[PDB]
RNA sequence: UUUGCUCCACACAAUAUAGAUGGAUACGAAUAAGGCGUCCUUGUGGCGUCGCUGAACCAUAGCAGGCUAGCAACGGUGCACUUGGCGGAAAGGCCUUGGGUGCUUGCUGGCGAAUUGCAAUGUCAUUUUGCGUGGGGAUAAAUCAUUUGUAUACGACUUAGA
RNA sequence: CAGUCAAGCGUUCAUAGCGACAUUGCUUUUUGAUUCUUCGAUGUCGGCUCUUCCUAUCAUACCGAAGCAGAAUUCGGUAAG
RNA sequence: AACUGGCGAUGCGGGAUGAACCGAACGUAGAGUUAAGGUGCCGGAAUACACGCUCAUCAGACACCACAAAAGGUGUUAGUU
């Protein structure tokens, strides 16, 4: 209905600088740089006190003022993964044969390595997202860590071992196997 | 009124384009038109995908090589909208397509001339923001152009020869600003400005 | 100097016509610099030639001409209506004429 | 009305126009990928076929009931005397190929 | 066109037994006088029991708006007849008069429910000035206090087809 | 270090801001948004420049850098006295987008003798500007 | 085989110009952003300003632009030459290095123009050549006929033959 | 040939798979109804041969869903390569 | 088979095309104005002005007319307690 002026407020924490030109947001922080383009969205941003920024679209219809607020998530989760950043653990679920995960490097680029996924002789491939890293988490049997600042890559590195460890032509009800994503937390969690 | 007029055609929409320079045409006026894998379309990629597709599928049926020529070049794409536009099958539709020429790129002859647009065609002027649109050299790619890559390297090492002389076109007129600063201000450029110059 | 150019220059787009039948003798011209029928109002009148060459001389010159003159404005766009003593030989369809300032009233 | 049976078609319409060929030196359409990391080295030769003869040799694969045994294999011989390199021609990249 | 209001006063054809009927009035936004004389007839012949042949106008005069620069707030109780049914809309708009308010009115029932000017009934136009009595976000939204707001991405119109710079659309 | 975004502010439509319309009987005249009926639409006052009291699409004004301070819907004598006291018409003309204006009309304005002195100056100061330029 | 074939001009001589009548006047880019100028922290910023159309900019005064005299000025500019190049996407365009020559309306003078008669486009720019003239250049192949058989209905096609 | 609603079937359970009583439809591969073209003639049934097209998909590719434990099935999607 | 108007027997402008629809009926010409229909280009004529709605991985696009339905959808827009 054209919503006259809708806008937000993104906090910025005391650590953290963000440099945002035509619509290409730069968050800077502890831990690193995280790097958005935002051409796409058509919103204005405005900064108060170097603690806030305004995110705001003017005279949007529904669709508009939906990405107006789905791009303060975005910057929130640029701005927290620079802060404290993404931590996704994932768990190993297997009947009888046990998932065995290594990290390889063909050309040196971090493969995570799948094998003897209900007992094939295929080997399971799946890079890893730049700034993604990769802890096989002891204490615990069967956990795969993959910690990083951008939640996307982090999440996507996840889905990707999830989506490759598909079960074909069986019941995928009953033949529960594959590695699934148990914990979505932040690497500096109650620090 | 001008011999030739040259159009950049990056962030033309492909058939306002289309139109204006057909009606140009069939008035005489002679129309090159260049960066023709940057004129946009409206709607999203995968729908006009969709649309070659279906003109693909239109062909003679006795024989493929009387039917419909599909041509790939964003240049042949422009031109084969404005032969629709144009009534090409008469002398006068002939020599109006013979007034016109378009590229890929910005070849020899144009590069270092100068290049309008058309702001009735230009996408950011009429499309609406938020709008999809496509891309006329992504499309030509997707439906069979072998040339995107050559055309971007050129148009790299063109871009590239064209901001340097510009560069120093700046530099020229920096320094005939500050030379003739002194010359300015004076008695006649007092009675230009009285008299409106 | 290097200018004697003392007519504007205009195009003739074509015939008096509807969608299928035209009409030979009146003539569409456009002016060029002139978009609007408000600013075509000037060349009411003026005089308009069609200037063009044979490859034969017949009184001493290789160069023919056809006289018209404006008549009215047509459409909202600063085409005008023209009328020649022989009409244009609808080759000419985005030709040049020269429309003369004179008979003039400034 | 349908075809009453069904059968594949009667040729490959991908080796159409089923013409002579405009000579009888068949020029090479397409050459291998280039890469600048490997030496400069020709991808062709040219020869000429002189007839076919048969060979015996002993088939290697692991898994064949003729695996480690004879067989006798068609071969066709192309005598290939050494080509003269008679000049070079360079090819701009173009727009247009 | 632009529409005008008129009161249009009528009333029954005046018999020897009924000497001065009771000469009912409307008000009617109409294109000129004699839309607006028809649709009197066509109401009255809605409500009462008279038609143009067995009655009679006696005034009809134009109601020019009392302060027609300033900017009020509309109520607009309308009643319209889709593909299906009769329907009642209640609407709020912000004009400076009420002729166009009744015209942007029109063209809004046009464009959202496709009511063409026969199958619609204006019940009511009612001038409200205080807030917290208009009901519609579409009007409390520029009902805000200080209100103002950019207009970005101008669109600059050219009278020649060729341009010589690539366009800005700064404002 | 300190966070930098893009002010990215641009020449809102307020009660108070001059606009210059473009078309109509005032064509070229300044006003100010004395009220906002919609988004599209706006009353505006021209005592000074004369622009009667109207509203007005958006379409036909252009917003202009000044604004002064102005109550919401002030009546045509109010938006005369904040006009005067706050010199918006001298601020106007003293923009360069005025003296654009002023100076397009007086090339209109120029007869052909005034052509014919402007070519004379004109080539002066091209003599002695390429003069500067060559001895500089 | 009368002067051949190949790179510029002329007393001269085509279908004709899909249509000059001062200039087709060269930055990427984004548009919910940029252009220009400046400043300071080996830093992807600050500051000022502009836009709101090319109605601009450049060129433009002289018999379709004649003949001539001066003034501070070494400029601007058309041409036979010489020096760096740069440009391959369809490069066929851009300055300069220097010598020669002509105009200069940058500021001031002197002579001429009629009669085309009151207008008549009132004639000013181009994929070719020739008994012709001169600044210079080398004297080739195809085809038929014969042959061939890696081809072939016939033509064509791989071949050979002083 | 395909939908909509679901009284029921499916040990419980309308909609995994079905589905009554009703009801809305889809090119004409049926057959009618009609008689517009052709009676100074458009050669007719089937088969053989061969090309192409449609998809309302039998198989094959990849998936979703089951009253899918596995095998075997069944219901659907993109799909006529 | 109905009071009728047309085609046949009739051109013309519009409906791309069409016996019948819309407009309008016809001597040979010239100016002006129109009807029906239109004005991005084909194509003569506003890439007019104004408010909305719509984004379709089969959009839609103007009567006769060259087709779509029931049933659905926090797609989006506007409307009672």
């Amino acid at each position: 209905m054209k919503y006259i002026q809708t806008e937000q407020q993104i906090e910025v924490p005391e650590g953290v600088t963000v440099s945002i030109k035509s619509r290409i947001v730069k968050v800077v922080g502890p831990r690193g740089t995280l790097t958005k383009n935002l051409k796409h969205i058509d919103v204005t941003f405005t900064k108060v006190n170097n603690q806030l920024i305004k995110v705001a679209v003017h005279n949007g219809g529904r669709k508009h003022v939906a990405a107006l607020r789905t791009v303060k998530s975005l910057v929130d989760n640029m701005i927290t993964g620079v802060t404290k950043g993404y931590k996704y653990k994932m768990r190993y679920v297997y009947a009888h044969f046990p998932i065995n995960v290594n990290i390889v490097e063909k050309d040196g680029a971090k493969f995570i390595e799948v094998r003897n996924f209900l007992g094939d002789k295929k080997i399971r491939n799946v890079p890893v997202r730049d700034g993604v890293t990769i802890e096989f988490s002891t204490n615990v049997k069967d956990e795969i860590v993959l910690s990083g600042n951008s939640v996307e890559d982090v999440s996507q590195n996840a889905a990707d071992l999830q989506q490759i460890c598909r079960v074909r032509n069986k019941d995928i009800r009953k033949f529960l196997d594959g590695i699934y994503v148990s914990h979505k937390g932040f690497i500096t969690e109650d620090l | 009124v001008e011999p030739v007029v040259v159009i950049d055609g990056k962030g033309h929409l492909v058939g306002r384009l289309a139109s204006v320079v057909a009606k140009q045409l069939l008035n005489g006026q002679k129309i090159v038109v260049v960066r023709a894998e940057e004129l946009n379309i409206s709607g999203e990629f995968f729908r006009n995908k969709l649309k070659y597709h279906d003109f693909l599928r239109k062909a003679t049926a006795f024989n493929k090589t009387r039917g419909p020529f599909h041509f790939r070049a964003p240049s042949r794409i422009f031109y084969k909208a404005l032969r629709g536009m144009v009534s090409h099958k008469t002398a006068r539709g002939k020599a109006a397509l013979e007034r016109l020429k378009v590229f890929e790129g910005i070849p020899p002859p144009y590069d270092k001339k100068k290049r309008v647009v058309v702001p009735q065609a230009l996408r950011v002027l009429r499309l609406k923001p938020g709008r999809k649109y496509t891309t006329l050299g992504k499309l030509s790619t997707s439906v069979g152009w072998k040339y995107e890559d050559v055309v971007a390297k050129l148009e790299a090492k063109r871009k590239v020869s064209s901001a340097e002389y510009y560069a120093k076109k700046r530099a020229f007129t920096k320094k005939v600003a500050s030379a003739n600063a002194t010359a300015a201000e004076s008695d006649v450029a007092k009675q230009l400005a009285a008299l409106g110059y | 100097a290097e200018s004697h150019r003392l007519y504007v220059k205009g195009k003739h787009l074509s015939y008096q016509r509807s969608k299928r039948v035209n009409n030979p003798n009146v003539s569409l011209i456009k002016i060029e610099g002139v978009a609007t029928p408000q600013d075509a109002q000037f060349y009411l009148g003026k005089r308009i030639a069609y200037v063009y060459r044979a490859s034969k001389e017949v009184r001493g010159s290789k160069i023919r001409v056809m006289w018209g003159k404006v008549t009215r404005t047509h459409g909202n766009s600063g085409v005008v209506r023209a009328t020649f003593r022989n009409n244009l030989p609808a080759k000419t369809f985005g030709a040049s004429v020269r429309i003369f300032l004179y008979p003039s009233n400034i | 009305s349908h075809r009453k049976y069904e059968a594949p078609r009667h040729g490959h319409l991908g080796f159409l126009p089923r013409k002579r060929a405009a000579s009888i030196r068949a020029r090479v359409k397409a050459f291998p990928k280039d890469d600048r990391s490997k030496p400069v080295a020709l991808t062709s030769f040219l020869g000429y076929k002189a007839g076919m003869t048969t060979i015996v040799r002993d088939l290697d694969r692991p898994g064949s009931k003729f695996h480690k045994r004879e067989v006798v294999e068609a071969v066709t011989v192309v005598d290939t005397p050494p080509v003269v390199v008679v000049g070079v021609v360079g090819y701009v990249e173009t727009p247009r190929g | 066109a632009h529409f005008k209001e008129y009161q249009v006063i009528g009333r029954r054809l005046p018999t020897e037994s009924v000497p001065e009927p009771k000469l009912f009035r409307m008000r009617i936004f109409a294109s000129n006088e004699v839309i607006a004389k028809s649709r009197y007839w066509y109401f009255l012949q809605k409500l009462h029991k008279v038609k143009k042949a067995s009655g009679e106008i006696v005034s009809i005069n134009q109601i020019n708006e009392a302060h027609p620069t300033k900017v009020k707030n509309f109520g607009v109780w309308v009643r319209y007849d889709s593909r299906s049914g009769t329907h009642n809309m209640y609407k709020e708009i912000r004009d400076v008069s009420r002729v166009a308010a009744v015209e942007t009115l029109y063209q809004d029932m046009a464009a959202r429910h496709r009511a063409r000017f026969r199958s619609i009934h204006i019940l009511k136009v009612a001038e409200i000035e205080k807030t917290a009595d208009v009901k519609r976000q579409y009007v409390k939204q520029f009902l805000t206090k200080d209100l103002k707001f950019p207009l970005p991405h101008r669109v600059q119109k050219s009278t020649k087809t060729f341009s010589y710079k690539r366009p800005s659309t700064f404002y | 270090t300190d966070s930098i975004v893009k002010a990215s502010n641009w020449r809102l439509v307020e009660v108070g801001r001059v606009v210059l319309i473009k078309k109509g009987q005032s064509a070229g005249k300044l006003a100010a948004i004395v009220e906002i009926i919609d988004q599209k639409k706006v009353l505006i006052d021209g005592p000074k420049a004369g622009v009667p009291r109207q509203a007005i699409n958006l379409g036909q004004v252009v917003l202009t850098p000044l604004t002064f301070a102005l109550p919401r819907g002030a009546r045509t004598a109010t938006v005369s006295k904040k006009w005067a006291a706050a010199a918006v018409c001298e601020k106007w003309a003293a923009s360069s987008w005025a003296k654009k204006i002023a100076q397009r009309e007086r090339r209109a304005a120029l007869t052909d003798f005034e052509r014919f002195q402007v070519m004379v100056l004109r080539k002066q100061k091209r003599y002695t500007v390429k003069k500067a330029l060559a001895k500089a």
